[PDB]
RNA sequence: GCCCGGAUAGCUCAGUCGGUAGAGCAGCGUGUCCUUGGUUCGAUUCCGAGUCCGGGCACCA
């Protein structure tokens, strides 16, 4: 029975199969794009078969191999959830922690490729915490384990900026092209610059501003700034965009090529601007050199890492020296690496000092152990290092084992790492590639040559001997860079003397090939003795003998063999000397373990760092209970501080909320989430800080789930959070609190996190719960399958693509879920059928027909189905019980979403205060931008109701400003406002005049006697406080739930209640409805009760139909009297007798809701005598 | 074998306990030596406690060893048990012939794991009283260290029930005194005058029903098959009959002779360590683990409802639930059986840290009783300690 | 007691870079590979424990 609920949970209301399948399918489609994502990658994750797992190699990427790891993870939990589905703790509990091991191999997981899974592994976070929450009650209970939240409705919660930046900036200066020039740069500076969110080109706000202060602005200076512009500022911020591009692994060119393109439109315009004022293409020389040469280091320091085999190679003669311990040598060491010899110490120090960045990342406590047996002094005792438990325990096992059992992980990770260096050097290979190709389309197709370039300078080396690393480096790239000039320029000699061999075996046709080759090795034919040749050429392949310059080819080549040959062996030289270097710095560094510092940082770390702890704290304890203390009202402020000055915190965590006022319950509920908002963050910051340097710290997939259930708990808490902020008078605080907690929305393991009502018949609702826990509908579902087949099968002229397919899939998805709920009346199923058929026999006839007769038929398809459609679900929502309109809207809007999607792949208030705004800033403008002050006026004025009078009140005023286009006009708005703050204003508990002055100055200040508006103040609060002593609403709900005869009703059925528990005793139980005839709803459930016969139906009915009375105040009392989850749990007849029993129990508790019900009516008739005498006292005081 | 142990004195089973290479050993010798250079003694040397080839070679105990030794007013058997995680087993079964358990931790490494482990299992095979002794107290001359080790031994102590404030702790040197430094050997002095103090003299059942769990069988040549271990209740005499119950179907037999530390016994009282000669028994057909037992007396059951805790990741436990169809062994007093779990209804995991009810269903039949504690241990560790709530099968 | 090696269909066995177990015979295989856990994105496969079986050491109240 608990097992079949929890199955039906994961099926039906957390859906974690199909959420599962839908995030592998997007991470894949993403992955694979094509148009968002270079071959490269996609190349990795192509499948002979779906069916199979992807292979995880040691010669694939780390990202590659992180990506690889999460899809399949996706895909075991799936299949998992699935065979759960057909059918269980085990396997959910096992499928669970795949996918926490999946999110803890992302937590460890190199930005780029967090920022690549998170907006697709975000939608399942919330699933898995209830599915851990739910696995959780197959345990023993544990009190106060967690003491959270109660998560009431967390299940109805359950849910292009980085290629358009750059864009749009550049599109914005080119706008900006006497003091009309004097505040277009302020707005763009401030619409600009204050943007981040996504500056991983580390440096753009010195971009942003360095552009505006250039384009603010003899003709010497102005030069100079253009070229400064040209070849510093823009060509290193293509080189920062494309690393940016290269580090995630997209497409050459995606978010480069439209930013060039407006960058190239903005200087030839600023260029073209300066010229008009008194050179300017964006891509003249140095610009192209520029960006090659960032581009060939890149390319250099990729290839560099990839080649390097001294790290491989430390490790594996670490792990072949541990290994090499044989039994009886480990215990001779006593299984302790502590214990070995002194130069086996060295040894083995020396290797580990080159790997253990990867040890460390993988192994954070197996690193510190390793540290510490090699570079502690025997002499020490354990007891003076003070080693915590854990670490005890890890220190007392076989210390060999425990090294060995890393060996292949680590060396994995080097491996990958290799790989992923060398995939970056093929990604900035086809950079290189495509801004070679971008750079020849953009000018015109066409190379210009010059005279006036410098020849090759072949660099030469005197290096010192006692120098750094990068010392050494630096002049490795230099050489290496030159190396790639000069094989750069050998190509094009080649290109350059094939193509003349091949065109003409100097007054020619194609001479573009020629320049284009020539271009490539023009320095280095300069270099050599040959100006008069290099000048000759260029004359006669820009405006016009080729069979003398085919004679200095063998020279040339010559010249650039050795150049490459004696700088190959200065890049050996100085790569020798770098690897001494990089020896004697490890020498001198003593070895320190790095795991603690490697987890501060992965991504819950870098949270736990922030410390939004203690300023959620500071602000509840110091921002926000002062704000509650001066507005809210003393009444109110009663309830939540006995002390008079500090929230009552021996009761912070309320549970009962049915006895308080709905002001003072929002109060209870407001401080309850920034409590535990609070300790969630508390939590999750203790469980993330490595600060203990005696302790170890275990890299497990088994503390995730704890983060999860944390995080949960906090986002579900914000979330009431933002709810309270939906309302006028507690706008400012909440939202200074979520300001506080914005350094969590933009982590890629929370994000947002949650989501950021019908009524129909009870006995429909019990009846749909109990079809949803026993799993027309197969008939459509069939001929939408034929559908889909018939339009797979289409082999015809009118070819389909697979792309094509699959959107007709989702369409008919869609379709499906809209219509599996939809109830056909009789006829309608008859007349649906052969819509469909008709349907499905036009699209096996697509091609048959020209393409107007086929839209026309499929038309009236369209319409026939939506009609059809119409009329079955209007018949549903009659015979469910539910408002005409509403679910036959949805019906006609999927099917007309379905028919548009098929047509197109085969081949309020806040409107009041708008118009009040815009009304107020056009009457001076006709009388003598506007929208903007509308909009901000709007929002800060968010959250007004206006009533069903002011409405017309508003109105009449605009029409009478329209006829007259003075000041009574805006007097009228004023007051019509301050009667809509004094309403919201009494909804809380607040202070009266505050909120409500607020919102006259806020109209005030947007505008650039009063008595009257005093004086009809006053008689509002007069007529609201005659209107609340009028209030019935605790009786009213006393005589719904139990009516004036409940005390005898209770006393004549408390001694057939004992009668329950011989042969005429059955003939009181017939005759006590002669003498104790129910009238109220919970005493016919008494009534029920004593019947006792729940297995017919007519009492099923009967006890549903009490429950449908008796819910709208149960649901206060408790939340689990809902109409989804309790209706669900009545199947058997015992199942009835509980929930009537269950109900029968909370008698004590509806008095207490109608006493609560009582007190707030006290309590309000006090905050309105306290608003009188307030304003009675303005006016007297106002004289 | 020859003499024929004159009883004079009470007799005590003690034994040494504690994380491996700590000292327990040492101490054993040591504590021989000083007893025999102060009284009458033996003086048994470290090599001829861990004699066996494979200890020599590893360098640790692997078996228990049995010493004995006699004080002024008692006569101490005394088990060395191995201090390795590997063979905690063995140490189990020793700790299972213990009235009093010397804690031996080194003061240049404070409480361990298998201090802790040794402990609980010690606590869960009926080791009552427990004292400490701060050995290797020649290599901190510090105090602090030596109050913090002392501190942090009786916290653990009084984790498992042991009164930790109680329990005396000796702070001296088993390497020194057992070389001869006489500052040393008045720590091993006053370890002995904490053995007779300290440990009560135990109340023996004597008319009850013999029972004897077997630690060791040995085959004699020339004279059979001798198993031995601790007397738990009653009188066994030469010329007895008894039953073998337990793992394999139960056999029958006749006592042809006890001994106890090779000396010659009319008969074998509870608690004393001895060794029964069994007539037309080969060595395989007795294991460690069964029973030997007044006839029809003893009844081997299989299911049994128990209280168990589980332990939590800190205290050397599970990290991980365990669902049913869980198959850990189950350590009863000198045995170790593969037992299946069933948990209560509407339970489905236990999680490391938890208490439960759960029903076991042995493979085999073993002697068992309401109120009879039990160690459960899987993939080498310790990860649960319950008591026999009832006997169903 | 301490090592070592095996257990895969009814029988005989292959499966080793960890990616859903297949050949013959017997009459087209829910055999998750003796069982239990652990590691792992993923276990017949790697680690541990346990149950049998086999054969090498130890011991000797
Ligand atoms: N300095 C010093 N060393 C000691 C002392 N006691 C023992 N040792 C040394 O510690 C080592 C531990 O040896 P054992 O006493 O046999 O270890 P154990 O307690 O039997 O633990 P197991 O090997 O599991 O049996 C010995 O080689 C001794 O040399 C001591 O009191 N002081
Ligand atoms: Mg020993």
């Amino acid at each position: 029975r608990t097992i079949e609920t929890y199955i039906i949970y994961l099926k039906e209301d957390l859906k974690i199969a199909d959420t599962c399948k839908t995030i592998k399918d997007g991470l894949l489609k993403s992955i694979t794009d094509k148009t968002h994502f270079s071959e490269e990658l996609a190349t990795y994750f192509e499948r002979d078969n779906p069916n199979a797992p992807f292979k995880v190699n040691t010669t694939d990427p780390t990202q590659v191999a992180v990506l690889k790891k999460l899809l399949n993870a996706l895909e075991n939990a799936e299949k998992s959830f699935r065979a759960i589905e057909n059918i269980a703790v085990m396997v959910s509990y096992k499928a669970v922690h795949e996918i926490y091991a999946a999110l803890q191999l992302i937590n460890h997981s190199n930005s780029d490729i967090q920022d690549i899974v998170g907006p697709h592994i975000q939608k399942l976070l919330p699933q898995m915490a209830l599915a851990s929450k739910a696995l959780g009650n197959f345990a023993p209970e544990h009190p106060e384990e967690s003491a959270g939240a109660v998560l009431a409705g967390v299940v109805n919660m359950l849910p292009s900026n980085l290629i358009f930046e750059l864009p749009h900036y550049f599109e914005e200066l080119q706008k900006l092209i006497m003091i009309k020039k004097a505040n277009e740069t302020k707005y763009y500076f401030e619409q600009l610059s204050s943007k981040s969110g996504l500056l991983a080109i580390p440096s753009y706000l010195s971009i942003v501003k360095r552009l505006i202060a250039h384009s603010t602005d003899a003709y010497l200076d102005a030069v100079a700034k253009l070229e400064d512009i040209k070849h510093n500022i823009l060509p290193q911020l293509i080189s920062e965009l494309e690393m940016v591009e290269e580090s995630m692994g997209l497409k050459p060119g995606l978010l480069t090529d439209p930013a060039l393109e407006q960058m190239n439109k903005y200087y030839t315009q600023l260029a073209e601007q300066v010229d008009n004022i008194a050179l300017g293409v964006l891509m003249d020389d140095v610009f192209i050199q520029k960006r090659r040469s960032n581009q060939e280091s890149r390319l250099n320091e990729a290839r560099l890492s990839s080649e390097d085999k001294s790290v491989l190679a430390a490790a594996n003669r670490f792990f072949d020296k541990i290994g090499s311990y044989n039994s009886i040598h480990k215990a001779w060491s006593k299984w302790s690496l502590a214990n070995i010899s002194q130069s086996e110490k060295d040894a083995l120090i020396k290797e580990y000092k080159q790997f253990q960045p990867h040890f460390a990342a993988l192994y954070p406590d197996i690193d510190k152990l390793v540290v510490d047996a090699l570079t502690q002094p025997t002499g020490s005792n354990i007891v003076s290092r003070l080693y915590s438990s854990d670490y005890k325990q890890l220190w007392s096992s076989d210390h060999f084992k425990q090294v060995l059992s890393c060996k292949d992980s680590v060396l994995s990770s080097i491996q990958q790492s290799l790989a992923q260096s060398e995939f970056k050097a093929k990604l900035i290979e086809k950079t290189m590639s495509h801004s070679e190709e971008t750079a020849y389309s953009m000018n015109n197709k066409t190379t210009n040559l010059t005279t006036r370039v410098q020849p090759f300078e072949p660099l030469k080396f005197t290096l010192e001997d006692d120098k750094p690393v990068e010392y050494y480096h630096k002049r490795v790239i230099a050489a290496s860079n030159q190396i790639l000039e000069l094989e750069r320029a050998q190509k094009g000699v080649a290109e350059f003397f094939n193509y003349i061999q091949k065109k003409y075996p100097l007054d020619e046709s194609d001479k573009e090939f020629l320049r284009k080759a020539y271009k490539t090795f023009q320095p280095q034919l300069l270099a050599l003795k040959h100006d008069d040749i290099n000048t000759r050429l260029v004359s006669s392949l820009t405006s016009s003998r080729l069979t003398d310059l085919v004679s200095l080819k063998s020279g040339i080549n010559d010249y650039l063999n050795e150049k490459i040959s004696d700088l190959n062996q200065d890049k050996t030289t100085l790569l020798d000397k770098e690897e001494e270097a990089r020896e004697e710095q490890y020498a001198k560094n003593p070895l320190v373990a790095k795991g603690a510092e490697l987890e501060k940082q992965t991504l819950f770390g870098q949270m736990s760092k922030l410390k939004l702890s203690k300023s959620v704290d500071d602000f509840f304890n110091k921002k926000f209970q002062t704000y509650l203390k001066d507005n809210l009202s003393p009444e109110v402020w009663k309830q939540l501080s006995s002390n008079g000055e500090t929230l009552d915190f021996d009761k912070i965590p309320y549970l009962e909320f049915h006895k308080d006022s709905p002001e003072v319950a929002m109060y209870k509920q407001l401080i309850n989430s920034m409590h535990y908002m609070k300790n969630g963050l508390e939590k999750l910051e203790s469980l993330n800080d490595y600060g203990d340097p005696n302790n170890i710290y275990h890299r497990t997939r088994f503390v995730m789930t704890t983060f999860n259930a944390l995080v949960m708990n906090i986002c579900f808490s914000k979330y009431y959070v933002m709810e309270a902020g939906n309302n006028p008078g507690l706008k400012a605080i909440v939202q200074e609190g979520l300001d506080l907690l914005k350094p969590l929305e933009g982590m890629p393991l929370i994000g947002d996190y949650l989501k950021t009502p019908p009524k129909q018949n009870i006995i429909t609702a019990w009846k749909k719960q109990q079809a949803v826990v026993e799993s027309d509908q197969q008939l459509i579902s069939e001929q939408l399958g034929k559908i889909q087949e018939a339009i797979d099968n289409f082999d015809g002229d009118l070819e389909v693509s697979d792309s094509a397919r699959e959107k007709i899939k989702t369409q008919i998805g869609e379709f499906a879920k809209g219509i599996s709920g939809l109830s056909f009346g009789p006829g309608s199923v008859k007349k649906i059928l052969a819509a469909l058929t008709k349907l499905e026999t036009q699209l096996s006839n697509l091609d048959k027909e020209s393409p107007e007769v086929t839209l026309g038929k499929l038309k009236d398809i369209h319409s026939e189905l939506n009609a059809q459609f119409r009329a079955a679900a209007e018949y549903t929502e009659y015979h469910s019980g539910q408002k005409f309109g509403s679910y036959s809207n949805n019906i006609s809007t999927i099917v007309s979403n379905f028919c548009n999607g098929l047509v197109s792949n085969l081949p309020k208030d806040t409107s009041y205060l708008q118009l009040i705004a815009e009304s107020l800033y056009q009457i001076p403008v006709k009388l003598n931008e506007i929208d903007a002050n509308v909009k901000a006026f709007v929002e800060g004025l968010n959250g007004l109701s206006f009533g069903p009078g002011s409405v017309k009140k508003i109105l009449s005023t605009a029409a009478k400003l329209q006829m007259q286009l003075l000041k009574e006009i805006q007097a009228e708005f004023g007051t019509i406002l301050m009667a809509a703050a004094d309403n919201a204003e009494f909804h809380l508990g607040l202070k009266p005049g505050t909120y409500s002055r607020t919102v006259s100055e806020r109209f005030e200040k947007f505008y650039s006697i009063d008595t009257t508006s005093t004086q009809k103040r006053l008689a509002r609060e007069m007529e609201r406080l005659e209107s609340v002593k009028e209030d019935t609403s605790a009786i009213d709900t006393k005589k719904s739930i139990f009516g004036t005869e409940h005390e005898q009703f209770s006393t004549l059925y408390q001694p057939y209640a004992s009668l329950r528990h011989l042969h005429a005793i059955d003939r009181v139980f017939e005759e006590r409805h002669k003498i104790n005839k129910p009238s109220s709803p919970f005493d016919k459930l008494r009534d029920l009760y004593l019947d006792g016969d729940f297995e017919k139906e007519e009492n099923k009915e009967q006890f549903l139909q009490l429950y449908a009375e008796l819910q709208p105040h149960l649901i206060k009392i408790n939340y689990q009297y809902d109409l989804a989850y309790f209706l669900r749990e009545l199947q058997t007849p015992e199942d009835f007798k509980a929930a009537t029993e269950r109900i029968i129990n909370d008698e004590s508790k509806l008095q207490e809701l109608i006493t609560g019900l009582d007190d707030t009516k006290r309590l309000k008739v006090k905050l309105c005598e306290e608003r009188i005498g307030y304003f009675i006292d303005l006016l007297k005081k106002q004289e | 074998s020859k003499e024929k142990f004159e009883r004079t004195k009470p007799h005590v089973n003690v034994g040494t306990i504690g994380h491996v290479d700590h000292g327990k050993t040492t101490l054993t010798a040591a504590i021989t030596t000083v007893l025999a250079k102060t009284y009458g003694g033996a003086a048994r040397a470290f090599d001829q406690i861990d004699n066996a080839p494979e200890e020599k070679a590893r360098g640790i105990t692997i078996n228990t060893s049995h010493v004995e030794y006699d004080t002024p007013t008692r006569h101490y058997a005394h088990v060395d048990c191995p201090g390795h995680a590997d063979y905690v087993k063995n140490m189990i079964t020793g700790a299972a012939q213990m009235d009093g358990a010397i804690l031996v931790v080194a003061a240049t490494d404070g409480p361990m794991p298998q201090t802790r482990e040794h402990i609980l299992l010690g606590r869960q095979v009926g080791v009552p009283y427990i004292i400490v002794f701060l050995n290797k107290c020649d290599m901190v001359d510090d105090e602090e260290l030596l109050e913090l080790v002392e501190m942090e031994v009786r916290e653990l102590l009084s984790q498992y029930d042991f009164p930790g404030d109680d329990t005396p702790i000796v702070r001296g040197s088993a390497l020194k005194a057992l070389e001869g430094d006489a500052e040393w050997e008045a720590k091993i002095l006053e370890l002995a005058g904490f053995l007779d103090s300290y440990i009560p003299e135990p109340e023996r059942a004597i008319d009850k029903p013999f029972l004897l769990p077997i630690e060791d069988v040995f085959s004699i040549s020339g004279r059979g098959t001798v198993v031995t271990g601790r007397v738990e209740r009653g009188i066994i005499k030469v010329g007895e009959e008894v039953e073998i119950v337990g793992i394999k179907e139960t056999q029958k037999s006749t006592c042809t002779g006890v001994e106890m530390f090779r000396k010659l016994l009319d008969e074998g009282r509870a608690g004393e360590n001895v060794g029964v000669l069994l007539r037309g028994i080969k060595r395989e057909e007795i294991e460690r683990g069964q029973v030997l037992a007044k006839p029809g007396t003893i009844k081997p059951h299989t299911k049994f409802e128990s209280e168990v805790y589980i332990l939590s990741k800190d205290e050397g436990g599970r990290h991980t639930p365990f669902f049913k169809g869980y198959r850990p062994q189950f350590y009863f007093r000198t045995t170790d059986v593969t037992g299946t779990i069933e948990l209560p209804e509407g339970v489905e995991m236990v999680m490391p840290g938890d208490n439960i009810k759960m029903v076991v269903t042995l493979i085999h039949p073993i002697a068992m009783d309401d109120g009879l504690r039990f160690a459960i241990r899987e993939g080498g560790r310790t990860v649960g300690a319950g008591v026999v709530a009832k006997v169903l099968s």
